[PDB]
């Protein structure tokens, strides 16, 4: 869950020309953000290794990118070349005992159902 | 153009009466939607065949319609009726006799109808 | 789940010489309870028809008992002869996402988990 292998497929560039980040996503939304570089020559694999925190019954997402560090004559400083993304952990699902109650009125063609301030 | 009274009065199988609406219309082309509950009605069957009348009065126009509380229903693939697996034992009838062609008479129906309930039908 | 079948495998015995009751439990106490007799003559089956109440998340156990309308020599009125049982409604459980905090402290031959006001 905190250990990650990466592994450089470019025929002629270290992987150190890339500004790395790491975000991790709480039900959607972020929470936390680092940047980091990594030294990986064409071909090499490299090991990285990401602090997580303490995580409530939430569902949490880690994802992990590669963008320019400064401009090219193809595209500007930040541009994206690389992510992917991973479950850190599921959610815990809720369920609760409803006690309120709910009406019924049958006619010759239709039935009315009330519940709160909805009729279905 | 004036107002007329609108009467939906239920006769049961033993003769009883009772008014389910009375109420004035102004006059225009409408369909009207009524629901009315019964207790332990008196259920039409082919055995028991109990009939109830709704008599319904709008001004001076007056009509009447028999109809028997039934219900027909499949459940897991078989055929009930109130609530009973129904066997149909059956014949097909063409409207024919044999001096009129398809002219037949009401005479004629009823001798039809006793012969095939005298043999099961 | 409204209707059950008896019968009765006594040789020479009418069961309207027994007073049927039956009782609804809710979460295992009684909530409804009612008296009944019904005419089996020894071999017939016969049908028990029981309105049901409308149910919450709770989990409901039916209860059908035969006993004796009236002392005998060998025992007293209210004396129990036969019952069944039958589940009416499994429960809707709860899940309750938690999100108070758990402190940990690790010592050479301990680990101790504080949580509320109690210690593991």
């Amino acid at each position: 869950k905190d250990t990650y292998e990466v592994e450089n497929r470019y025929l002629f560039t270290n992987l150190e020309m890339f500004d790395g980040a790491w975000k991790i996503r709480k039900d959607g939304e972020v929470i936390e953000e680092k940047t980091f570089k990594i030294f990986a020559e064409p071909g090499e694999k490299r090991l990285l290794k990401i602090p997580l925190p303490e995580m409530d019954d939430s569902e949490y997402f880690l994802e992990i990118s590669f963008s320019l560090s400064e401009d090219t004559p193809w595209a500007e400083k930040g541009h994206v070349v690389a992510w992917e993304q991973f479950l850190l952990k599921a959610p815990a699902f809720e369920k609760k005992s409803i006690s309120d109650g709910v009406s019924l009125r049958e006619d010759g063609k239709h039935l009315t159902v009330e519940a709160k301030d909805t009729v279905y | 153009e004036e107002e007329k009274d609108l009467e939906v009065t239920l006769i049961t199988p033993d003769g009883d009466e009772k008014t389910l609406v009375k109420e004035t219309v102004k006059p225009e082309d409408r369909v009207l939607s009524f629901a009315f509950d019964v207790k332990d009605p008196k259920k039409w069957s082919a055995e028991t065949p109990h009939l109830y009348v709704l008599k319904l009065k709008l001004g001076e126009d007056e009509k009447k319609v028999n109809f028997g509380f039934r219900k027909i229903e499949i459940k897991d693939g078989t055929l009930l009726f109130n609530g009973k697996p129904l066997y149909i034992k059956g014949v097909n009838r063409h409207e024919f006799d044999p001096d009129r062609g398809h002219a037949v008479t009401v005479e004629r129906m009823i001798q039809d109808i006793k012969l095939m309930k005298q043999h099961n039908i």
